[PDB]
């Protein structure tokens, strides 16, 4: 069922958030 | 009572549930075609421009 | 290794030879890019 999500840091379309440090699994993108 | 449709066809989502299209030959958009107006006469009070 | 992409993809022919694609969610075209008030007392220059 959980799909493997491919991409790359190509903004605005994927981006880190600002201290991402502090976020982790699909929330730091 | 056809095959295929080599047409000026638009692709959407209730074709395609009953038909299968390709990828677009060609892109588009809706538009608006208006009667072009006629061109400007200078005016008078047109030697302050 | 994977099992989808949700991604800035590009359509082309030698892809979808191997991978099967979907109805584009953005159009797109090539283009190039290259680098890029009168003042007070102008009346001068």
């Amino acid at each position: 069922k959980t799909v493997v999500v491919t991409t790359i840091l190509e903004s605005p379309y994927v981006m880190m958030k600002k201290n991402h440090e502090m976020l982790e699994g699909n929330e730091r993108y | 009572k056809a095959d295929i449709a080599i047409a000026p066809l638009t692709i959407t989502l209730v074709r395609e549930e009953v038909i299968d299209f390709s990828k677009p030959f060609m892109s588009l958009g809706i538009s608006i075609m208006i009667k072009k107006p006629q061109k400007s006469k200078p005016g008078v009070f047109s030697f302050l421009d």
